[PDB]
């Protein structure tokens, strides 16, 4: 937004805007560009860091290049990213906050030996100085890490607050599981750390929580996080430690809280009205007090990472290391990326590979050295710590939970009131505001160890190769002993399979061939790698990855892992089963003051005792919840980790599997010129249907996981808390009933009334809430996933604006609309339907999945409704280019299905009466993985056919809506990339029809002040017709064909006159015209009939079938309304509850 | 739909046809979704 846009590398120092100053006390001098009010970016490397380090130095995951932004070319691309991404986080209104808050959080000014601001640059001769409060720099040594560091630590400890520099890296990004990190959140994370620092709340380097139980090593370790980073980093793992109550404290808090206030008061009585300082200092300080120190603990990822709808890591996000091989990709601004962020976003950027990922310093924190029966090594595998620092020693034997107890956070951040507030220009400087700033040193420590049994890490590594030429194999044993070596491990069966199937045939040379492979090689695929069995457990029934003990080696020394599994439990699957540490509670003591109380007075203080108690339950319940954390899904993460990367490794395989044989066969084949070329798009299409199946097994093992973790927590952690408890209850239970005895003021009677109304009991402490333990894992991480990766590739939707009709697409993907400008909009069923006239109007959707391909599966519905003439085969909707792909056509009175491949194989298909005039529900199904198509009309299946002879149905990226010839209405057109079950159809179908309105024999909505003709749902042709009898009127239907009764009409009419629509419910009078107005009343003998006076008209309740989409029921007083019996021969309208359920079903018919 | 939109730091009621071109449930955090609160005995602060 109004971040300042007029800078270039070249811009000329104006001692305004771009200035050229010094790095701290040191020689070394600098350009910066001022972006914002006290936020400056200095775009080269920086300063304080030696860009050449010595190789034991240099730390694992590391990237190190002395000559990145050396050139100004380089430079410049670094200072407009900046600023780029600054425009992007200030154009949300929470990031517009972020940024303003910081603009105002100048740190605190020292005083008369007036005062002296310690936030400012100096100019190289020292006698300029301009306020800041934040420099961007580029990296330091390592060019992938990122960092936020003090200009003065005290300063940043003392609530004074001191300036802050980051080092940032907006050109490499990691892709983690199906999306890019956003360099933007990365960035706002060192931002808000920065307001730690500029508070000078900045806590000890020694207040430090455990994080992760470090389970790859032989001996009891621990990684440690810093309070800050957990507080600022977001994700799952702070709902563990920041708690309601806490369970966890220390005096940093309590204290933070009262330094900011001593300062707050200095600036109140002082500063505030003092006219010896002036606004630029005194307005922005009263801003940056308007704030809580709450406010900044409060503050984290989380938060941005919602409000910019940006995914980011949600576990143990600050391990990462240890779990994860990061592979960088080029980020260029703003072709990739631009101020709404990637272009196309987080899973669909196409971003490049850096060259840089082989210049990664690997330093593994053990080796898994896997010998056979000789001794000799078979394998040499790598684990990587996760960076953070260790122990010293065990946090939970030693913390005790204190039993003594003594959203959002930028609501009270005021953008306009800071935009106005001058910027700081005379700058009285205070001489010593910084530290010589003294690097980081590391050497990174290894472990060497022997095993004969194959750790997980070991089957994983032998699923790679790089020989060009590999062959798949099911027997570890036989692949690391391989005399070749060619072989790689695999566990996909059915691939194995069928390419062994396929071993003697004639070599591929068709590109009908090449499909019938390729086709087979991703069902196969996909078969193996989503599998799945059901299984009973302990805490219920999970749904268990089938190859996940072949894959990691665990589990594996049977036959089977699945009923393995089954046996042995959740917990059998890591590799340290208890870690528990029960921890060191405050003993129980009543007050010997109490002692003599009178009752109410002895009453009322116990009760607060028994809150304290119950609340001390919690903190404890939470402190296992931590552990469980840190120590037992720790181990579950690592365990999804690994799998996840089993099935990245086998997916790598398959591609590389295919790629050969395309590559091959454009290499050396008659296939012809465009046939290749179209096996090069189509390929393309089936490998992204490969990365979809991968994805679903991705998620399979997440779910598998993350159930078996939480079943570990209630078999094994729980029943542990569950013991401590009933011990600890006891023995309050004792105390307590011992004080109450030694009570001297109180009597017999009130002594047992009080010893039972104190009394502690399992349900005090019985905690566990199953569903909460699962909603842990429902970030908004895992919504955005499940809302940028559902099915929908199109879900079209339409309203009535004023002056203005709105088409869209709400499936949030690329899909691109155009349509004629006049086209009209009318009410379907659920929603605003499109008028298409037949002429010249149409409609067209463009998505690249559209095109479809070989391997994908889809699904089309919509409702239609047809005014049906001409019997011309005419387009209706459809995607076909080069004569493949699908249409549905109008024909005689029905649709025609049509799909074609580029071998001219066809399903030509008649859908019979579908133009009736009435809607309909079209719902078509194809499923490349069961070789299915099902075509739905309404609630009925239609067809179901075999398409396994259909192979190429590539297509255009565009399916065009032209409805040729025959004027319509289409209603909730919906494409989706996975086939429809019928369950799925009934669903949608059902769920759509009950809005509340009551449908004409055509499945419009009834309407009031309309006239209809009456039908029995029994005689469906017949309609309702008036009889006279004995001087008076009734209703009737017609029996003797042609008898020449004219059917009667009708017209449904309410009390209110803005009524239009009927719903469910309302009450409404029928009546009929004749030869004046004819209103409907009740008999005696229930027998309906048409009199002269509306007063009299009984007012009946209209309602409908559930089932029954375009027919009514009518009651009176619960008396139904339906046919009689024979009578004259005549039926008369009766009001009557005993007849055939179907005779209560009647339809208007206009 | 009745929501709400910022103007200047001031969320202010909107009735946005923005709404009307989403999907159904989106995210938790809607905007255009709302609680009619009436006096209720169980309740029972003072109005």
């Amino acid at each position: 937004m109004n971040i300042n846009d007029n800078l270039s590398i070249n811009s000329p120092v104006d001692n305004k805007n771009v200035v050229v100053v010094r790095a701290r006390k040191t020689d070394t001098v600098f350009k910066a560009f001022k972006v914002a009010p006290n936020i400056w970016v200095a775009p080269e490397r920086y300063y304080g860091e030696s860009l050449s380090i010595d190789e034991e130095y240099k730390v694992d995951g590391g990237i190190y290049d002395s000559n990145f932004l050396s050139q100004d070319s380089e430079k410049d691309k670094f200072l407009q990213a900046i600023i780029t991404l600054l425009k992007r986080i200030n154009s949300t209104n929470a990031g517009e906050k972020l940024l303003s808050l910081i603009s105002t959080a100048i740190p605190f000014p020292y005083g008369y030996i007036g005062y002296r601001e310690t936030n400012y640059l100096s100019s190289e001769d020292n006698k300029s100085f301009y306020a800041s409060n934040i420099v961007i720099f580029g990296p330091g040594a390592n060019i992938v890490e990122n960092n936020t560091v003090f200009y003065k630590k005290e300063d940043a400890e003392n609530g004074m607050g001191t300036m802050t520099e980051i080092w940032f890296q907006p050109f490499l990004t990691y892709k983690y599981d199906e999306f890019y990190i956003d360099p933007a959140i990365e960035l706002i994370k060192c931002l808000i750390k920065s307001l730690y620092f500029l508070y000078g709340i900045k806590p000890s380097d020694d207040l430090v929580i455990p994080y992760r139980l470090r389970s790859e090593l032989e001996n009891i370790e621990y990684s440690q996080l810093n309070i800050v980073d957990l507080l600022v980093s977001g994700g799952i793992d702070p709902k563990f430690i920041n708690t309601d109550p806490y369970w966890f404290t220390d005096n940093y808090f309590s204290n933070a809280k009262k330094v900011f206030e001593d300062h707050r008061n200095i600036y109140e009585t002082e500063i505030e009205g003092n006219n010896a300082i002036g606004n630029d200092i005194k307005l922005r300080l009263k801003q940056k007090f308007r704030i809580n120190i709450n406010d900044i603990w409060e503050l984290n990822l989380n938060y941005f990472s919602k409000e910019f709808s940006i995914m980011m890591p949600d576990r143990f996000n600050n391990a990462l290391k240890h779990f994860y091989r990061k592979q960088y990709y080029k980020i260029d601004y703003p072709e990739n990326y631009s101020i709404n962020g990637f272009v196309n976003g987080q899973i669909n950027a196409q971003l490049s590979l850096s060259d840089r990922n082989q210049d990664i310093i690997n330093k593994p924190e053990e080796i898994i050295n896997l010998l056979n029966g000789n001794n000799v090594s078979l394998m040499r595998s790598n684990i990587y710590g996760d960076g953070l620092k260790s122990t010293v020693d065990d946090f939970y034997s030693n913390y005790k939970i204190p039993y003594n107890r003594a959203d959002s956070s930028l609501d009270n951040v005021n953008i306009g009131v800071i935009d106005n507030i001058p910027e700081i220009i005379d700058v009285n400087p205070y001489k010593e505001n910084c530290d010589k700033f003294s690097p980081v040193q590391k050497i990174t420590s290894t472990r060497e160890i022997n095993t004969n049994i194959p750790w997980p890490i070991n089957y994983l590594q032998a699923q790679n190769t790089n020989n060009e030429k590999f062959s798949l194999s099911s027997d570890f044993v036989e692949v690391v002993s391989s005399k070749d070596k060619s072989l790689v491990y695999s566990f996909l069966s059915n691939v194995m399979f069928y390419l062994d199937s396929i071993k003697d045939n004639s070599p591929i040379d068709t590109d009908k061939k090449y499909y019938l492979w390729l086709r087979e090689i991703f069902r196969n695929y996909s078969f193996d790698i989503t599998a799945t069995q059901e299984i009973n457990t302990n805490c219920g029934i999970n749904k268990v990855v089938t190859w996940f003990g072949k894959a990691l080696n665990i589990l594996n020394t049977s036959d089977s892992f699945v009923e393995e599994f089954q046996n042995l439990g959740a917990i059998s699957l890591i590799n340290k089963k208890e870690n528990l540490s029960m921890p060191i509670i405050e003993s129980y003591e009543i007050p010997n003051d109490m002692l003599g109380l009178p009752l109410n007075d002895l009453n009322e203080k116990l009760f607060n005792i028994y809150s304290k108690n119950t609340a001390y339950f919690k903190k404890i319940y939470y402190n296992f919840l931590d552990q469980w954390w840190t120590q037992y899904y720790s181990q579950y993460f690592d365990l999804i980790c690994m799998a996840k990367r089993s099935v990245l490794a086998q997916e790598t395989l398959i591609k590389r599997i295919i790629q050969k044989k395309l590559s091959y066969l454009i290499g050396n084949s008659n296939i012809s010129s465009d046939n290749l070329a179209l096996m090069n798009l189509t390929t393309t299409n089936t490998l992204r249907d490969i990365s979809n199946e991968s994805q679903i097994a991705m998620n399979n093992v997440d779910s598998f996981l993350n159930n078996a973790a939480i079943c570990v927590f209630e078999s094994n952690i729980y029943p542990k808390f569950i013991s401590f408890m009933e011990q600890c209850i006891n023995n309050i239970n004792i105390k307590t009933k011992e004080f109450i005895q030694k009570c001297t003021n109180i009597n017999e009677d009130e002594k047992l009334q009080l010893i039972n109304q104190n009394v502690f009991n399992s349900l005090d402490f019985e905690f566990l809430n199953i569903q909460n333990m699962k909603s842990l894992f429902s970030s908004e991480t895992a919504l955005l996933i499940k809302e940028e990766t559902w099915p929908y590739e199109l879900v079209l939707y339409a309203f009535k604006e004023p002056g203005n009709n709105v088409i869209g697409d709400a499936s949030g993907k690329n899909t691109s609309i155009e349509y004629s400008k006049d086209i009209g909009l009318v009410y379907g069923i659920n929603s605003d339907a499109l008028y298409l006239n037949g002429s010249n109007q149409s409609i067209s959707f463009s998505n690249d999945f559209f095109e479809n391909g070989l391997t994908n599966s889809f699904s089309i519905y919509f409702w239609l409704r047809n005014l049906g003439k001409d019997t011309i085969k005419s387009k209706l909707i459809g995607s076909k280019e080069d004569n493949c792909g699908w249409e549905i056509y109008f024909q005689d009175t029905g649709l025609v299905f049509n799909m074609i491949d580029s071998n001219g194989n066809e399903k030509n298909i008649y859908l019979s009466d579908v133009s009736n005039n009435s809607w309909h529900y079209i719902t078509i199904s194809v499923d490349r993985l069961k070789e299915q198509l099902l075509i739905f009309i309404d609630d009925n299946l239609v067809a179901n056919e075999s398409i396994k002879e259909i192979l190429n149905i590539y297509s255009s990226n565009i399916i065009s809506l032209l409805s040729e010839n025959n004027p319509s209405y289409i209603e909730g057109l919906t494409i989706l990339n996975k086939p429809t079950t019928s369950q799925e159809v009934l669903s949608n179908y059902f769920e759509v029809l009950n809005n509340s309105y009551i449908r004409d024999s055509n499945e419009e909505r009834l309407e009031y002040n309309k006239t209809y003709q009456l039908y029995n749902y029994v005689f469906s042709d017949k309609p309702i017709c008036e009889v006279k009898q004995n001087n008076n009127i009734y209703l009737t239907i017609n029996n003797t064909n042609n008898l020449n009764l004219q059917a009667s009409k009708f017209k449904l009419l309410s009390i209110n006159p803005n009524k239009q629509y009927v719903q469910k419910l309302d009450e409404v009078i029928i009546s009929v015209l004749d030869n004046m107005e004819k209103y409907i009343d009740i008999s005696e003998d229930n027998r309906l009939q048409l009199i002269d006076n509306k007063n009299n008209a009984k007012k009946m309740i209209i309602s409908n079938d559930i089932f029954i989409s375009n027919c009514l029921t009518l009651s009176y007083n619960g008396k139904y309304i339906c046919l009689s019996m024979k009578d004259e021969n005549h039926n008369w309208m009766i009001c009557n509850n005993d007849m055939s359920k179907y005779l209560y079903l009647w339809s208007f018919k206009p | 739909f009745i929501g709400f939109h910022q103007f200047n730091n001031i969320a202010k009621l909107v009735a946005s046809n923005w709404y009307n071109r989403q999907i159904e449930r989106s995210s938790r955090t809607l905007g255009c979704s709302w609680e009619f609160i009436p006096v209720d005995d169980g309740w029972g602060e003072r109005p």
